[PDB]
Order: structure tokens, then C-alpha cells, then sequence
């Protein structure tokens, strides 16, 4: 004969959804206060590692299917907007802009360069000033002499306070208590199906805010082999992920001692913009190793025919055509925004059986976040010197369409999703709910003692 | 072991870490988001001691009761269960009858013997 | 089963350039993953040209004729679309359609649960 | 090797018995169904999962197993004659027609 | 009879649902003024378990004691209070006795008998 | 008797659906009479 | 009939109609309506 | 300040209703400005 008996604490779980904390490494912001990743106050990073193995356990991931990804996307998003929501209130800016290209200029005829001097208020409501500021070629339209900002029809035009800063500050997140986080540690994952190994962690690590566009930076590298991850393989509308196993270094510059103006447009009302340029102008531009590019894209292309076959030909291509953003390469440092031109990289057809590729790039201070609509944020200039140095970890690919005569396959830089961006990190975590209550068989009967 | 590291080793072995499962935020307790997250954990901590207290296991890891085991759910040795399962497996195989099971411990165990005491009390 | 509003049709001399465009409702349009075009040919079945995503304007084509041959492009503030096709031939003569997605996962393949009318296109002598 | 293709092909029908159509296809991909009448934008009918599409009175299901993909339209009724298509992402069949 | 069906029965018979009324939201839980409820029904349901605790009855739904009736409190018979009246009713007779009970509950009994079980047990 | 519209105060409307419904808190703890001594083991 | 009091003409009476009275109303007559920013993005809609 | 008199050449129904005014707008730019016109119920403005 058996009987009902009751354990509490039995290690069981299920999968589940739950707000994640924020934790991260408070000594980013005693250097830097005014971060807009760095929180005012958070959990702390907790860096110790795994206590538990889960020997003999396995489960199932998807990737695709992670809603964790959504809560880091939020979160950015809002942390963003709160941090810069109070700054200047620039919208009464936009004024008619009457000008010419510059002239006595040393040069690199670059329409890059517009003098523009306008009409403006100051501190006094009876009073004006003559602000004289120079402005990109991206950032203006005609409405030919006469000009106008770019996205004067959107709702504001407002500058990123100058004390905040961009850099990306690790986050880690951590499971509230009855909850915990699962990582998959097998090799080569492909961040979906069953694990064959996992352990069980407080908290993620090592996540980043990175934001880009084709390129994926800054990330985590493969163990072992280059990854190709998909949602699937035959829907042309998804992204592939290509995931390095080594990083491929890169350098960007920009000259050159470009002064800055403050300029008061009312009481209190600070408003940066760019003064005149010391020495020549060159266009910005970055530095990919060639050689360490080929030994990178070979590795890519085998990993390719394992999903198309030994008998194809792998071709890539520059980008398809869409909006500035995905038809280029963006990425934010120095706090300067760059949108680069990165064909030269995709100029190879693959078939089976010191030198260095320069990219150009254009600079524009008014960026619209997240494709937003209506909105947009005026970059403050940096005064004088960018330099940037990154790994590059991987491309965000997409497949060309159509029916094909032969065994060649065309791939293009694609996406523009930053949510994509997210999930090179966040593949290898699952959140599960631990329940409490277990029931099982006993010969026990609880006599009853009274 | 560790927390959950149990959930490898067979039903009866696995007995030995209630303890420490407990201890390992089982618990609710976490050292506007945030504060709802607190809610949320310390609510999820109450409910399962009110099931205790409802089926008179209050203040104890393991209880036996007087109702019978529905073995047409398992069809397994009771040994079989203790000895060649996890937690994990087993959870599944029984999940169907988990309003059932918690219907009969009210019924047949708490409020019965509640009102024998009261009769050997008087 | 909401119309699209599709431009007039038209004839066109061959090597001209010609634009298609169509426009929707702001609640359709912002629950549109994708904008899709397909192409019928008199006594032809439905061919797919291309997409234009609604979000990034990034663009997919099928064969590469198309590619160099058709532009798509896209414009979230006023709900529309525009198909710019150039080097008009007589085989081009086809009837046109706009039509949209709003399936966002995988597995759940592709889906064209919104047409417009569709246009004729005429290129001739 | 067409990637998809699509038969019986044009059929003589008899209203009051069901009709049937079928597909089959390279690489696995889902099959989806749509109609159309002459000087008419066509209409989908049958989802990925062969769940009927909103507008459709009850007269469409299906099924598939393996590489090929079958459905089915209630008592052959006149109202539904039209070309049929079958579609597989950017593939389309050649086509049937339902006649009597 | 479901929740406070009680209510309409004598508190004799009130006593069959006494495991009901503790499931039916007594416990608190749940399924920004809305967190703030959330947070007052677990204050309130905390604090009956304490003050269980302090009478040294916690854990069950019937408790006894030392501590006398006063029949001078409802000046009623045994038989009449269980048989015919109203919990509602009952609450409001001996409604002013709450103070007085409450501390001798405390004081002539679970202190008293922690202290007398410690020094048996020395 | 002369009778005209008038109020005018929205609070007015949203008593004429809520008059059905009154809000009370329940209280558990409650004591009553019994033969038990509460026989004590130790 | 409902009131707070019936000799206190300060309140006011709830009739309470245990059927419905119908009552159709509409408005002429197609007016059109212009779309104007009176600022940077900022829609100011008024009859046309 | 709005400039106006009342709705002319319209079929009608003199209802005093209806006016049309117009008034100087301002535009995107500071330095620009616009006429806007459109119709007022005689409920919304007062002399
Ligand atoms: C991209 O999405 C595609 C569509 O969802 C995925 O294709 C699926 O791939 C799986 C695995 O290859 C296929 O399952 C196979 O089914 C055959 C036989 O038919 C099955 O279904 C019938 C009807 O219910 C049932 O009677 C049979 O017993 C089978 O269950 C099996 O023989 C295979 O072993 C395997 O189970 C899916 O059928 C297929 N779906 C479609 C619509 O073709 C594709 O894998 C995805 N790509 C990636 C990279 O994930
Ligand atoms: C906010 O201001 C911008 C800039 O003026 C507006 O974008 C402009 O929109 C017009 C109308 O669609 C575009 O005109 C087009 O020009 C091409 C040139 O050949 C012509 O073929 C088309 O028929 C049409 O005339 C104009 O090019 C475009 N400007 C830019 C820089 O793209 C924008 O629409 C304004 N926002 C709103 C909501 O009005
Ligand atoms: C933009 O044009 C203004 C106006 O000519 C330039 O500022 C002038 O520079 C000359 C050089 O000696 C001075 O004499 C003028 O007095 C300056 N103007 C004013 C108002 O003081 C300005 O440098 C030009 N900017 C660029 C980038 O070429
Ligand atoms: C700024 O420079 C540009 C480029 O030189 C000027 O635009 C050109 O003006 C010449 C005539 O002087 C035209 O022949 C070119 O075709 C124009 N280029 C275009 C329109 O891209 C521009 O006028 C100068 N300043 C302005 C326009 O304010
Ligand atoms: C990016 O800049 C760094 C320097 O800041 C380059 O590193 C130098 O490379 C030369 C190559 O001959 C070495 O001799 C130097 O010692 C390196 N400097 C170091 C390591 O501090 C790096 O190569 C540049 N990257 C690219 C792609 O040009
Ligand atoms: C990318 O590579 C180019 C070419 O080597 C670098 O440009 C050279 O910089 C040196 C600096 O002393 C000059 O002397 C050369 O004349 C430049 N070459 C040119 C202009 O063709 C460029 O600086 C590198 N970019 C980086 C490192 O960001
Ligand atoms: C960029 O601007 C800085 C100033 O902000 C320049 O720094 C000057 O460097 C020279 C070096 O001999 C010093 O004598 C000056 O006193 C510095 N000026 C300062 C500190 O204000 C720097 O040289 C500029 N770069 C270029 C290329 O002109
Ligand atoms: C991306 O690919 C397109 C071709 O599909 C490139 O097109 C070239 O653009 C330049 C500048 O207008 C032309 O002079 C070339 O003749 C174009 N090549 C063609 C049409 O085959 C494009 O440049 C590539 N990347 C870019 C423009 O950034
Ligand atoms: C991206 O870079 C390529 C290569 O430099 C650009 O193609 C060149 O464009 C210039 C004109 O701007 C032509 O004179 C060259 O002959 C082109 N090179 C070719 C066709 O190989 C391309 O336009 C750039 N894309 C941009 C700037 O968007
Ligand atoms: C790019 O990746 C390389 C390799 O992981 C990074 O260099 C390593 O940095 C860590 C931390 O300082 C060192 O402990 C390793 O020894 C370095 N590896 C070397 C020098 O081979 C490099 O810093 C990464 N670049 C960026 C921008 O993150
Ligand atoms: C995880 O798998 C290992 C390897 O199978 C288990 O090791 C067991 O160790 C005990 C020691 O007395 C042996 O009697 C068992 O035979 C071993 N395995 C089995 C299947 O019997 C380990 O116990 C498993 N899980 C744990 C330990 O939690
Ligand atoms: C509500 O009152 C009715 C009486 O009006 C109760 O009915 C009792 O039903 C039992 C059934 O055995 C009889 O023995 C009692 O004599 C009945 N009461 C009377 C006064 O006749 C009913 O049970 C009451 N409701 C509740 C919840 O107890
Ligand atoms: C209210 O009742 C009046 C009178 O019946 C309706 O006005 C009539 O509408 C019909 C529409 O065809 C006209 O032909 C009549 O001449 C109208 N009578 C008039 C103007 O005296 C009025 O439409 C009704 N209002 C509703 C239904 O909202
Ligand atoms: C009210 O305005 C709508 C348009 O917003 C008018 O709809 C028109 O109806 C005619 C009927 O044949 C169509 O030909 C037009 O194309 C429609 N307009 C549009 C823009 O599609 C409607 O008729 C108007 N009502 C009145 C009283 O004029
Ligand atoms: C309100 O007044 C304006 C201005 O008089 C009227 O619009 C004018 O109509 C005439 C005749 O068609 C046009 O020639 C003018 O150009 C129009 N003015 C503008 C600014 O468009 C408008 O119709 C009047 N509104 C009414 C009468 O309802
Ligand atoms: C409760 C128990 O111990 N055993 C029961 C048995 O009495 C019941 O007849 C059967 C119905 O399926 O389910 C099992
Ligand atoms: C300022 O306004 C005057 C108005 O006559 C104009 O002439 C002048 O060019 C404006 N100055 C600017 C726009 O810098
Ligand atoms: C990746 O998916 C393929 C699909 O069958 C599977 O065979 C392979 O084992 C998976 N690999 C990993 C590492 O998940
Ligand atoms: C990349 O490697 C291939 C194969 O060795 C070589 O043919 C090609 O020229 C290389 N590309 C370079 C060095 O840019
Ligand atoms: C239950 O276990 C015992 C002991 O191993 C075994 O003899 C008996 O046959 C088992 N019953 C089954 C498998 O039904
Ligand atoms: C539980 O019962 C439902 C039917 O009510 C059934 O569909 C489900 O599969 C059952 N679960 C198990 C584990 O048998
Ligand atoms: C009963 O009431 C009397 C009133 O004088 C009081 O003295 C007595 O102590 C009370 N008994 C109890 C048990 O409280
Ligand atoms: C109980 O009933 C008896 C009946 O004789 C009565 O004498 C006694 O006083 C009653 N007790 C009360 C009302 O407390
Ligand atoms: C409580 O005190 C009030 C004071 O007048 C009294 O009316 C009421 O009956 C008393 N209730 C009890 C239970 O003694
Ligand atoms: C509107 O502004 C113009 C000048 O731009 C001025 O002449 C006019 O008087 C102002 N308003 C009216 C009603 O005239």
C-alpha cells in the first residue's frame, strides 16, 4: 500500500518569464556620474562563479524565442531617453539658414564643409546674435543658398547633454529570488535546440550595450569554430548571425582640431556647435587588416557550405539599397557618430575546389535612435580627436532572393535591427521558475499521535 | 551539489538538499521594477506555506499523509520512482492530477483530523 | 480583407522609366512587417519580384534583372510605398500588385493577407 | 528540378462531391494557398499551419505529409471556381483551375 | 458552501469551512496604488500568523487553552452559542472582550507553558 | 409639484450603477466557548 | 424614484427608467478637415 | 487676433453659427509665417 507524502523544496523548474534585475560594476560610475548606462544605483555584479554543474541534466534552448531579449531592449531604450529627457529643449533653433560652401579653406571640391551663419535670439527677448555655425552636409537641406536642418519638419531637435556619457557600460541581469538563470555550455551551440550540458548561474555576464549595424562589435567570440545562426535557413526575410571565433581588429580616426562655439540662446540656454577647423581636412576613414579579412571570410565561407553544399560558390556583395543606416556601417565613439562605406569589404567570390582595406566615412550630428519617428537628437561636437580601436566579431548577413540556374549563393550586410545585436550575447541563457511543491509515493501512513 | 544540482541525482537521493534548496532564495528574499520583483517573490513564498499549513506539513520538509497514491498515474515500483527518476521526469508524469491530489489532503487528512482532535479535546 | 489603394494604370514607350505606388491606412501600415510586390503576365502565373522592409527600407529581389532594373522604396510618414522600374520592354507588359505581410515569426511562412487592385503596365511601340 | 510544383492541373468538377488539389516541394518549406477570379486581386485561404484564413466560410482544410501538401474544398460549390495557386516563400506553382 | 456561505449557517456548522475561508484570499495573494494593495494584504496576513504565534497556536485552524470563559461575557448557554447564532452576530456580543482575551491568552498561557517545558527539559 | 433637469455633477451618474455594491474587509480572528482544557504533554 | 432626501430641493433625483427611450442624433455635412503644423511637427487640425 | 466675418457663399440651412477667419500662424521656421483660415463655431470666440 502507498500513500500521498508532500517535499517541500524539490529541485524543479519551469520555463517562465520575469522582470530581470539591473546589475552592474559601481566603480563605472564613480568615474563617470553622469553615464547613461551606469546606473544612479544597482545589484552588484556578483562575479562568482557557478556553484552547480546540473550533472547528467539537459534542456531545450531557443534563442528566438527569448524574451529576455526584449527586457534588454527596453531597458536601453529607457535609460536613453530619461537620461537626455531634461538637456536643452532645442526646437526653436530651426531658423531659415543663408549661405555658401566654405572658401579659404585648406582642403583634403568636398561639399562636406557649409558655413552657415544665422539669425538668432539670445538671453534677452529684445536682442539678437549672429551665430555664424558650420554644419555637415548631411545634417541640411535647400530649401539653392537658402538651407534649412534636416529634420526641421520632426517634432524637436534637442542636443545630448555634454556631461553624459556614451561609452557602453557592462550590464548584467539577475534572476529575482524563486528564479534562475540556466546557461548552456556546450560547444558550438547553435543557440537553439537541446543542450547536452548546462549550469546554473545567478546572474549573465559580460553583456554589453554596443550599438552598430552591419558590423557586430565588441562581443563574445565562438570557443572553437565560426557559428552560423539563423532563425531559419530558407526565409530570405531573417538574419544570419555570423558569429567570428576570432576577432578581426580595426582602427578609425578623425581629424582635425575642430574648435567649438558656446553659444547662449536664451537664459542659461548653452547650445555647442562646431567653430573653425586648425590645419588641413581629411576625410574620416578606418583600417581593416587584409590578410587577417581573408583568413576571416575563408572560415566563414566553409561553414556556409555545410547548409548549401560543397558544390557552391559563395559570392558577397555590397549592400541592396534602404536607408542610411543599413546601407552603411554606424557606429558610436569618441561620442561621434560615423556612418561608413564598407564595400571594399565584400568585393570576393568564393569557389570551391601589411596591406590593409580602407574605409571612408561621413560624419553627421543629427541622429534619428532606433528608428524612431519624428524624433531626433543633435550630437554635440567632439572637440579635435577621435580615435577608435575594435574587434570586430561578426556580420549581420542577409541572402539574396530568386531561383538560380547554378550553385551560386549571394550574401549581403542586411538587418539594422539592433534587437539582433542583443541576442549575440543572450543566446546562451534561459529563465526558468524553481517550484517548490513535489508529491511522490511512500509506505508511511502518519499515525496519528493524540 | 548545490542549488538545483540535485536535479540530476534520482528522487531519493535529491531528499537530502531540501535544506538547501530552501536556503537558496527559495526563501522570496532578495538582497519601480525592482520593487515589484520583490513583491512578486515574497507573494510566491506565501502561498506555498499557506498549502503547508492547509495540509497540516506546516513547519516540515517532509510529510506523510493518509491518503492513498494514485499509482494508475505512474504505474512505477516504488522504488522504481525513488531510485531510477529525477525530480525532473517525475514532475511531468504527475502534473495532471496536481488539483486532485491537493483537493484529498484537505479533505481526507487536515479538516478530518482537526475535528477528531477536537472531539478527544473535549 | 481591406483594399490597398493602388495608382492608375498606364502605357509606356519602351526604355521609359515608370513608377507604382500604393498607400494604406497608418494602423495597416505600422503592423506591416514587409511590402511585397509580385508581377502576372498575360496567361502567365504569379511571379515574386522583390520586398522593401517597412522599417529599414532594406530591399530583397529575385532574379537580378530585377535587381538592376527595379527599385523599391518606402516612406513611414505618409503609409506608402513606390516601385521605380526602368529599361521598359515589351515583356514587361504585366499586371503589377502591392501586397503586405504581417507575420513576424519563423514558421509561420510568408503571408500576402493585403492586395491592392493591382495595375496594368503596357509598354509598346 | 522545379523547386515547386503543382497538380492535378485543370479538373471537370461535380458540385456535391469534394474536390481535391495538391503540391509538392523542394527543401521543406510550408505551403500556403490562394485563389483568384479573372480582373480580381487573389485571396489567401489556407494558413502554414492549414488553420483557414479570416473570410473564408468553412469550406477550405488540408493536410501534408513528407514533401507534399493536400487540400481540400467542400462540395465542389460554383461560388469557388477560380485559378488556385500553390505557394512555398518565393515560389509559385503553375496553377490550377476548377471547371464543371 | 463556498465563500463566507458560512455566513448564512450557525457557527457550529461554520466551523466544516473553516480551511475555505483560508484559501478564498484570506492568504493575501494575489491570482502604482495597485502595489501599495498588494503590499497591505500581506502586511494583514502576516500579522494574524504572529499573533497566532504569540498564542502558541499557530499553524492550526482550532486552538485551546487554559485560560476560563467568563460566562459573564455573553451570559448565554454553550448549546445557544453554536447552535443559535451567526458568527456575525457572535462577534458583535462579545465584541468589547477582545482586549482582555487577547492579553490573557499571552500571559496565563504560552509564556507560562515555554518557561514550565524549559526547565522540564534542563 | 414642478419638477426640472439639473445636477450636473458627474458623480451623480456613476452612483446610479454603483448603488448595488458596498466594500467590507473580513476579519478572521474571533474566540468563543468550549469543554477543552487543552491537555498539555511534556 | 432615488434621492439622498425628498424635503432638501438642494438634491437631486435618479429616475431610473426600467426600459430604455431610443434616441437617434447625427451631424451634417461631410466637412472636410485641414491638416496645418504650426510648428515644427506640431499637427493643428481644423474644419475645412 | 483673429480677423474675420461671416461664412459667405454657403448653401445654408441667417444663421450666425458659423465664421469664417483667418489669422497669422506661425510655421516651422521662427522667421516665417502662415495664413490658415478654416471655420469657428460662434460657441468657441467672443468680440
Ligand atoms: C525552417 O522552417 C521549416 C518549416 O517549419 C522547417 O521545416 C520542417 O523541418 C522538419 C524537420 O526536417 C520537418 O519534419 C519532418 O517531417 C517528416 C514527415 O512528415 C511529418 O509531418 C507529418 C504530418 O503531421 C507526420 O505524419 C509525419 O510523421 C511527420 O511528422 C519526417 O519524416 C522527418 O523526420 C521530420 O520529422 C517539417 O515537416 C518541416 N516543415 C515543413 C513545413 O516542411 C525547417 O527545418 C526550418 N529550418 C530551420 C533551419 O530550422
Ligand atoms: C520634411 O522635410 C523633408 C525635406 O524637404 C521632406 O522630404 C522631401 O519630400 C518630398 C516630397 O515627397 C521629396 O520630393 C521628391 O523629390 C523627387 C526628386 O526628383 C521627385 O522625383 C519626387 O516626385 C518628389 O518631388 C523630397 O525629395 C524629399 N526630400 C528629401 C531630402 O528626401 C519630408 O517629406 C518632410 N516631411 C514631411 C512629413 O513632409
Ligand atoms: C564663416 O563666415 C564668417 C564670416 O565671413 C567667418 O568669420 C569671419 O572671419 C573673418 C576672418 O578674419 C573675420 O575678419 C570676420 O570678422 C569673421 N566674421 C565675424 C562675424 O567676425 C567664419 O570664419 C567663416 N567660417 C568658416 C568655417 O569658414
Ligand atoms: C555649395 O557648393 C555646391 C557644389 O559646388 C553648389 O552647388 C553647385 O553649384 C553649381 C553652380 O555654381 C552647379 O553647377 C552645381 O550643379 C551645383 N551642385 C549641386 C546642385 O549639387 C552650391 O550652390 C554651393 N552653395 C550653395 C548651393 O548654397
Ligand atoms: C591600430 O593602431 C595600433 C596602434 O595604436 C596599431 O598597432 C601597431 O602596429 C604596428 C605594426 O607594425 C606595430 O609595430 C606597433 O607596435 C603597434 N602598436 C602597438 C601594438 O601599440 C595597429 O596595427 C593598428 N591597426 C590597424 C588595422 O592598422
Ligand atoms: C590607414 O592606412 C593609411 C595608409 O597607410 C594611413 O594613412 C597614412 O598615414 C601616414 C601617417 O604618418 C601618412 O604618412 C601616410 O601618407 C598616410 N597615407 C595615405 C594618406 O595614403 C591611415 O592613417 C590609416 N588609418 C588609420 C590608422 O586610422
Ligand atoms: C588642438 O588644440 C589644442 C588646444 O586645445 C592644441 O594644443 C596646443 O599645443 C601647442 C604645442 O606646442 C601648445 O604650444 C599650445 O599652448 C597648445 N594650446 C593649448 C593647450 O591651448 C593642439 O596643438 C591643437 N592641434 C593642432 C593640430 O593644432
Ligand atoms: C553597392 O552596390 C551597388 C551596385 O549594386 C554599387 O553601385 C555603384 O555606385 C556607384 C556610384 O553611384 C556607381 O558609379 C557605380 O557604377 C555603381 N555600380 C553599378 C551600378 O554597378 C554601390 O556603389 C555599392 N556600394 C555603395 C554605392 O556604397
Ligand atoms: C563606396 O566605396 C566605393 C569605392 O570607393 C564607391 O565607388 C566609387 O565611387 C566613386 C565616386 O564617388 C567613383 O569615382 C569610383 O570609381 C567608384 N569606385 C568603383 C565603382 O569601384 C561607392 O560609391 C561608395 N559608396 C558610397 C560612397 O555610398
Ligand atoms: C580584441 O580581442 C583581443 C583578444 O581577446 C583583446 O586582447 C586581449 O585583452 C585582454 C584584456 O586586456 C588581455 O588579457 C589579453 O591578453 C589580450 N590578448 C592579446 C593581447 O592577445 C583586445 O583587447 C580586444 N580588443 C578590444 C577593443 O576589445
Ligand atoms: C550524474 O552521473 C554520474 C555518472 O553516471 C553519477 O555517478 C553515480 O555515482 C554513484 C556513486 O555511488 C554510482 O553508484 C552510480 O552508478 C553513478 N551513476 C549511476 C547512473 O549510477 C551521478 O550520481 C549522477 N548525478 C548525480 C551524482 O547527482
Ligand atoms: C438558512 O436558513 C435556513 C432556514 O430558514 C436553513 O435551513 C436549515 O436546513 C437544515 C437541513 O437539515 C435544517 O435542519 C434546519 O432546521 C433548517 N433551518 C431552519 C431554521 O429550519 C439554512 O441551512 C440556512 N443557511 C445556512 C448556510 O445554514
Ligand atoms: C428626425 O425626424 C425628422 C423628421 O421626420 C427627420 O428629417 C427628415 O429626414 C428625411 C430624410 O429622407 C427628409 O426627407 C425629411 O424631409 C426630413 N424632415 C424634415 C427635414 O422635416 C430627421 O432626419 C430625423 N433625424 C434623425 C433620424 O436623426
Ligand atoms: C464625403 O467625402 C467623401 C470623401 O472623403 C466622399 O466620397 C466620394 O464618393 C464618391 C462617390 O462616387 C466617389 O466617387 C469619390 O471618389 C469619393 N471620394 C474619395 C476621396 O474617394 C463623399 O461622397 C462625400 N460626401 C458628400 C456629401 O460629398
Ligand atoms: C474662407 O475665406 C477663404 C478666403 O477668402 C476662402 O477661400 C478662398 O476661395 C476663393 C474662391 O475659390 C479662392 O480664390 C481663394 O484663393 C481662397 N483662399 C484661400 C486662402 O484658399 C474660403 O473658401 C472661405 N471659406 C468658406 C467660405 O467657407
Ligand atoms: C484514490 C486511490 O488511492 N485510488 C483511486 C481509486 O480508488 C479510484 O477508483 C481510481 C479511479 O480511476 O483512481 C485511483
Ligand atoms: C537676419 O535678418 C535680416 C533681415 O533683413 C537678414 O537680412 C539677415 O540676412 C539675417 N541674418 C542671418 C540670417 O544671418
Ligand atoms: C544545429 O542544428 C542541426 C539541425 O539538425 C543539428 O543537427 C545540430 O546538432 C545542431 N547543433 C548544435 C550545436 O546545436
Ligand atoms: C583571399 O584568399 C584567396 C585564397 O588564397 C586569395 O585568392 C585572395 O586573393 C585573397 N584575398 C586577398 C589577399 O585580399
Ligand atoms: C516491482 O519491484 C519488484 C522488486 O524489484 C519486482 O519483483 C516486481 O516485479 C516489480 N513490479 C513490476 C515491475 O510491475
Ligand atoms: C492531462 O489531461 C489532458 C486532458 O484533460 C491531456 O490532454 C494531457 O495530455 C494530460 N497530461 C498528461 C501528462 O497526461
Ligand atoms: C471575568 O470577569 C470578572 C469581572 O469582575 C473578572 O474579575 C474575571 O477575572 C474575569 N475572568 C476572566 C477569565 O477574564
Ligand atoms: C442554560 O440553560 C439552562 C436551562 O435551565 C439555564 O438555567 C442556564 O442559566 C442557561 N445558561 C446560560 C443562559 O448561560
Ligand atoms: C461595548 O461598549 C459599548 C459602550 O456603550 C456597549 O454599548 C456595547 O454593548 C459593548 N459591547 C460589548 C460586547 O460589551
Ligand atoms: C499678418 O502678417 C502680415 C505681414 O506678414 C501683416 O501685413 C498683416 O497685417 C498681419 N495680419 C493681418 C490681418 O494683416
Amino acid at each position: 500500500n502507498l500513500w500521498v507524502t508532500v517535499y517541500y523544496g524539490v529541485p524543479v523548474w519551469k520555463d517562465a518569464e520575469t522582470t530581470l534585475f539591473c546589475a552592474s560594476d559601481a566603480k563605472a560610475y564613480e568615474t563617470e556620474k553622469h553615464n547613461v548606462w551606469a546606473t544612479h544605483a544597482c545589484v552588484p555584479t556578483d562575479p562568482n562563479p557557478q556553484e552547480i554543474h546540473l550533472e547528467n541534466v539537459t534542456e531545450e534552448f531557443n534563442m528566438w524565442k527569448n524574451n529576455m531579449v526584449e527586457q534588454m531592449h527596453t531597458d536601453i531604450i529607457s535609460l536613453w531617453d530619461q537620461s537626455l529627457k531634461p538637456c536643452v529643449k532645442l526646437t526653436p533653433l530651426c531658423v531659415t539658414l543663408q549661405c555658401t560652401n566654405v572658401t579659404n579653406a585648406i582642403t583634403d571640391m568636398r561639399g562636406e564643409l557649409k558655413n552657415c551663419s544665422f539669425n538668432m535670439t539670445t538671453e534677452l527677448r529684445d536682442k539678437k546674435q549672429k551665430v555664424y555655425s558650420l554644419f555637415y552636409r548631411l545634417d541640411v537641406v535647400q530649401i539653392n543658398k537658402e538651407y534649412r536642418l534636416i529634420n526641421c519638419n520632426t517634432s524637436a531637435i534637442t542636443q545630448a547633454c555634454p556631461k553624459v556619457s556614451f561609452e557602453p557600460i557592462p550590464i548584467h541581469y539577475c534572476a529575482p529570488a524563486g528564479f534562475a538563470i540556466l546557461k548552456c555550455k556546450d560547444k558550438k551551440f547553435n543557440g537553439t535546440g537541446p543542450c547536452p550540458s548546462v549550469s546554473t548561474v545567478q546572474c549573465t555576464h559580460g553583456i554589453k550595450p554596443v550599438v552598430s549595424t552591419q558590423l557586430l562589435l565588441n562581443g563574445s567570440l565562438a570557443e572553437e569554430e565560426v557559428m552560423i545562426r539563423s532563425e531559419n535557413i530558407t526565409n530570405n526575410a531573417k538574419n544570419i548571425l555570423v558569429q567570428f571565433n576570432t576577432p578581426v581588429q580595426i582602427n578609425c580616426t578623425r581629424p582635425n582640431n575642430n574648435t567649438r562655439k558656446s553659444i547662449r540662446i536664451g537664459p542659461g540656454q548653452a547650445f555647442y556647435a562646431t567653430g573653425d577647423i586648425i590645419g588641413d581636412i581629411r576625410q574620416a576613414h578606418c583600417n581593416v587588416s587584409k590578410a587577417t579579412w581573408n583568413e576571416t571570410l575563408g572560415k566563414v565561407v566553409k561553414q556556409l557550405r555545410k547548409h548549401f553544399g560543397n558544390n557552391t560558390i559563395i559570392r558577397f556583395a555590397n549592400s541592396s539599397g534602404g536607408d542610411l543606416e543599413v546601407t552603411t556601417h554606424s557606429f558610436n565613439c569618441g561620442g561621434e557618430f560615423f556612418y561608413c562605406n564598407t564595400s571594399g569589404l565584400f568585393n570576393s567570390t568564393w569557389i570551391s575546389n601589411n596591406d590593409s582595406i580602407t574605409l571612408p566615412c561621413r560624419i553627421k550630428q543629427i541622429i534619428n535612435m532606433w528608428q524612431r519617428i519624428g524624433q531626433a537628437m543633435y550630437a554635440p561636437p567632439i572637440q579635435g580627436v577621435i580615435r577608435c580601436v575594435s574587434n570586430i566579431t561578426g556580420l549581420i548577413l542577409t541572402r539574396d532572393g530568386g531561383s538560380t540556374n547554378s550553385t551560386t549563393e549571394t550574401f549581403r550586410p542586411g538587418g539594422g535591427d539592433m534587437r539582433d545585436n542583443w541576442r549575440s550575447e543572450l543566446y546562451k541563457y534561459k529563465v526558468v521558475k524553481i517550484e517548490p511543491l513535489g508529491v511522490a509515493p511512500t509506505r508511511c501512513k502518519r499515525r496519528v499521535v493524540g | 551539489l548545490g542549488f538545483l544540482g540535485a536535479a540530476g541525482s534520482t528522487m531519493g537521493a535529491a531528499s537530502m538538499t531540501l535544506t538547501v534548496q530552501a536556503r537558496n532564495l527559495l526563501s522570496g528574499i532578495v538582497q519601480i521594477k525592482q520593487l515589484q520583483a520583490r513583491v512578486l517573490a515574497v507573494e510566491r513564498y506565501l502561498r506555498d506555506q499557506q498549502l503547508l499549513g492547509i495540509w497540516g506539513c506546516s513547519g516540515k520538509l517532509i510529510c506523510c499523509t493518509n491518503v492513498p497514491w494514485n499509482s494508475s498515474w505512474s504505474n512505477r515500483n516504488l522504488s522504481e520512482i525513488w531510485d531510477n527518476m529525477t525530480w525532473l521526469q517525475w514532475d511531468k508524469e504527475i502534473s495532471n492530477y496536481t488539483q486532485i491530489i491537493y483537493g484529498l489532503l484537505e479533505e481526507s487528512q487536515n479538516q478530518q483530523e482537526k475535528n477528531e482532535q477536537d472531539l478527544l479535546a473535549l | 480583407q481591406v483594399q490597398l489603394v493602388q495608382s492608375g494604370s498606364g502605357v509606356k514607350k519602351p526604355g521609359a522609366s515608370v513608377r507604382v505606388s500604393c498607400w494604406t491606412s497608418e494602423d495597416i501600415f505600422e503592423r506591416t512587417e514587409l511590402i511585397h510586390w509580385v508581377r502576372q503576365a498575360p496567361g502567365q502565373g504569379l511571379e515574386w519580384i522583390g520586398w522593401v522592409k517597412t522599417v529599414t527600407g532594406a530591399v530583397n529581389f529575385g532574379s537580378p534583372d530585377f535587381r538592376q532594373r527595379v527599385s523599391l522604396t518606402r516612406d513611414r510618414d505618409l503609409f506608402t510605398a513606390h516601385m521605380d522600374i526602368r529599361g521598359l520592354t515589351q515583356g514587361d507588359t504585366a499586371t503589377y500588385f502591392c501586397a503586405r505581410q504581417k507575420f513576424y515569426t519563423g514558421g509561420q511562412g510568408w503571408y500576402f493577407d493585403l492586395w491592392g487592385r493591382g495595375t496594368l503596365i503596357v509598354v509598346s511601340s | 528540378e522545379i523547386v515547386l510544383t503543382q497538380s492535378p492541373g485543370t479538373l471537370s468538377l461535380s458540385p456535391g462531391e469534394t474536390a481535391s488539389l495538391s503540391c509538392t516541394a523542394a527543401s521543406y518549406g510550408h505551403m500556403t494557398w490562394y485563389q483568384k477570379k479573372p480582373g480580381q486581386p487573389p485571396k489567401l485561404l489556407i494558413f502554414a499551419t492549414s488553420k483557414r484564413a479570416s473570410g473564408i466560410p468553412d469550406r477550405f482544410s488540408g493536410s501534408q505529409f513528407g514533401k507534399q501538401y493536400t487540400l481540400t474544398i467542400t462540395r465542389m460549390e460554383p461560388e469557388d471556381f477560380a485559378r488556385y495557386y500553390c505557394q512555398q516563400l518565393e515560389f509559385f506553382g503553375q496553377g490550377t483551375r476548377l471547371e464543371i
